[PDB]
């Protein structure tokens, strides 16, 4: 079942501001008190990510690139947001990777599907619409999981594809800021590894319509991409990222960095 | 007849099917080899106080070696130390005075070796 | 001085985590991987760096 | 008449240690060895193993195999070989047929 939805809004989407926001551990291992330097794909500070709406009438869904790897975030309030679909060309022709959070549990698939050009879910008011894909033949994979899940709630997520791992990391906020990213630090956890082994070049994320036509709720995502950068990371006595510091972002920063301290004489 | 053939596929994924890991018992306060989950070295493990974040495995201090693990049946951290080593040295007046010597571990405690627990070593020999 | 000597130490512990241009800096993986034909040259070119 | 350092004091270990996790969700070949069921010689059935850990030896060991036989892997060596995924193929065929 597809279903076309025709009731936009046409606008551009916004851009804003990272501030110092993406930082996971790069890594398994416990260090104290110590300050470290490490070579990865991060989010480079102060970069510009798009901003999506969902307002009413917005209902945002485009097909993105995946890139090297991809930031995701979500200030959210009474739970719109729900899952994501990753793969290369998203129909029945190759391998496709499905991540779903319905009303219970959290289900990963990898297989075959043949999604609609505009999957959705759809909330009545209890959940009784769900029109994503119409088959899926070859399931290589599943694992079902625990759920991950004014604006309230900022919702933090990672995703990165190497050597057929698909590593995802993720952390929860509680905020109290209206419309922007807030400023802060705050470092993301590693929740998941998958050994799907499968080609990812492009990505959907998936709403919950409101029937009471049909509404988009209240909601708002942002979109960054990862580079390839150093950063010097500070863990405290408990294990804990609590800074870091950009090799590239300006001199004083280089100097930081070569000098492998956070205070300079 | 009943006939049930396998058929092994390795292909360039991520390796998934194959054999259970054997694990040995967990001795402290001796200088054994260790392999935990690959990680594999030489020492003595002992109670830690260390505590790790729950989705951390192992510890490094400032020079990048491993000084904890944690145990991967039960979720306890141990510390790593090297097993002892040093240098022995003679102690002798001249051949042409006597025969008599005494011997000094560096930096060794004297239990593991007239014995005189020093601060440079185990001395052994002298009054 | 304290500091001069400390960082010489440092530098030196740290060296030993190169590969010089063999297949890996741990002397144990090498030789449980590879056979003494070839292990042998490996572990030569770790010793001409150590 | 001094001190002389004349040798080197190194203590040997003492024994041997390997640790890992416990082992969980073991691939179920009761599914396929005790099916009350069987498929024919020319519409064979197949069915995919992956994502778990498999024991030979167990499967080794029972005296209840008239022919367990291949050539190009030891079957004590299937212990350890760690592949992408497994196919099983069964039916039933006459006494003379399975050579
Ligand atoms: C198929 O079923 C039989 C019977 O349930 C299994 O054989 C038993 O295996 C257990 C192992 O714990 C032994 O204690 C019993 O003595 C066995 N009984 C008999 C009659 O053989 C057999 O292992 C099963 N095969 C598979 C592949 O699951």
């Amino acid at each position: 079942q597809c279903v076309n939805l025709t009731t936009r809004t046409q606008l551009p989407p916004a851009y804003t501001n990272s501030f110092t926001r993406g930082v996971y551990y790069p890594d398994k291992v416990f260090r104290s008190s110590v300050l470290h330097s490490t070579q990865d794909l991060f989010l480079p500070f102060f970069s510009n990510v798009t901003w999506f709406h969902a307002i009413h009438k917005r209902f945002d869904n485009p097909v993105l690139p995946f890139n090297d790897g991809v930031y995701f975030a979500s200030t959210e309030k009474s739970n719109i947001i729900r899952g994501w679909i990753f793969g290369t060309t998203l129909d029945s022709k190759t391998q496709s990777l499905l991540i779903v959070n319905n009303a219970t549990n959290v289900v990963i698939k990898v297989c075959e599907f043949q999604f609609c050009n505009d999957p959705f879910l759809g909330v009545y008011y209890m959940e009784s619409e769900f029109r994503v894909y119409s088959s899926a033949n070859n399931c290589t994979f599943e694992y079902v999981s625990q759920p991950f899940l004014n604006f309230k709630n900022l919702r933090e997520f990672v995703f990165k594809n190497i050597d057929g791992y698909f590593k995802i990391y993720s952390k929860h906020t509680p905020i109290n800021l209206v419309r922007d990213l807030p400023q802060g630090f705050s470092a993301l956890e590693p929740l998941v590894d998958l050994p799907i082994g499968i080609n990812i070049t492009r990505f959907q994320t998936l709403l919950a319509l409101h029937r009471s036509g049909w509404t988009a709720g209240a909601a708002a995502y942002y979109v960054g991409y990862l580079q390839p950068r150093t950063f010097l990371l500070k863990y405290n006595e408990n294990g804990t990222i609590t800074d870091a510091v950009d090799c590239a972002l300006d001199p004083l920063s280089e100097t930081k960095c070569t000098l492998k301290s956070f205070t300079v004489e | 007849y009943r006939v049930v053939v396998l058929s092994f596929e390795l292909l360039h994924a991520p390796a998934t099917v194959c054999g259970p890991k054997k694990s040995t018992n967990l001795v402290k306060n001796k200088c054994v080899n260790f392999n935990f989950n690959g990680l594999t070295g030489t020492g003595v493990l002992t109670e830690s106080n260390k505590k790790f974040l729950p989705f951390q495995q192992f510890g490094r201090d400032i020079a990048d070696t491993t000084d904890a693990v944690r145990d991967p049946q039960t979720l306890e951290i141990l510390d790593i130390t090297p097993c002892s080593f040093g240098g022995v040295s003679v102690i002798t007046p001249g051949t042409n005075t006597s025969n008599q010597v005494a011997v000094l571990y560096q930096d060794v405690n004297c239990t593991e070796v007239n014995v005189f627990q020093t601060r440079a070593g185990c001395l052994i020999g002298a009054e | 001085v304290v500091n001069q000597n400390a960082q010489a130490l440092n530098t030196l512990v740290k060296q030993l985590s190169s590969n010089f241009g063999a297949i890996s800096s741990v002397l144990n993986d090498i030789l449980s991987r590879l056979d003494p034909p070839e292990a042998e040259v490996q572990i030569d070119r770790l010793i001409t760096g150590r | 008449k001094g001190i002389y350092q004349t040798s080197n004091f190194r203590v040997q270990p003492t024994e041997s240690i390997v640790r890992f996790p416990n082992i969980t969700n073991l691939c179920p070949f009761g599914e396929v060895f005790n099916a009350t069921r069987f498929a024919s010689v020319y519409a064979w059935n197949r069915k995919r193993i992956s994502n778990c850990v498999a024991d030979y030896s167990v499967l080794y060991n029972s005296a209840s195999f008239s022919t367990f036989k291949c050539y190009g892997v030891s079957p004590t060596k299937l212990n350890d070989l760690c592949f992408t995924n497994v196919y099983a193929d069964s039916f039933v065929i006459r006494g003379d047929e399975v050579r």
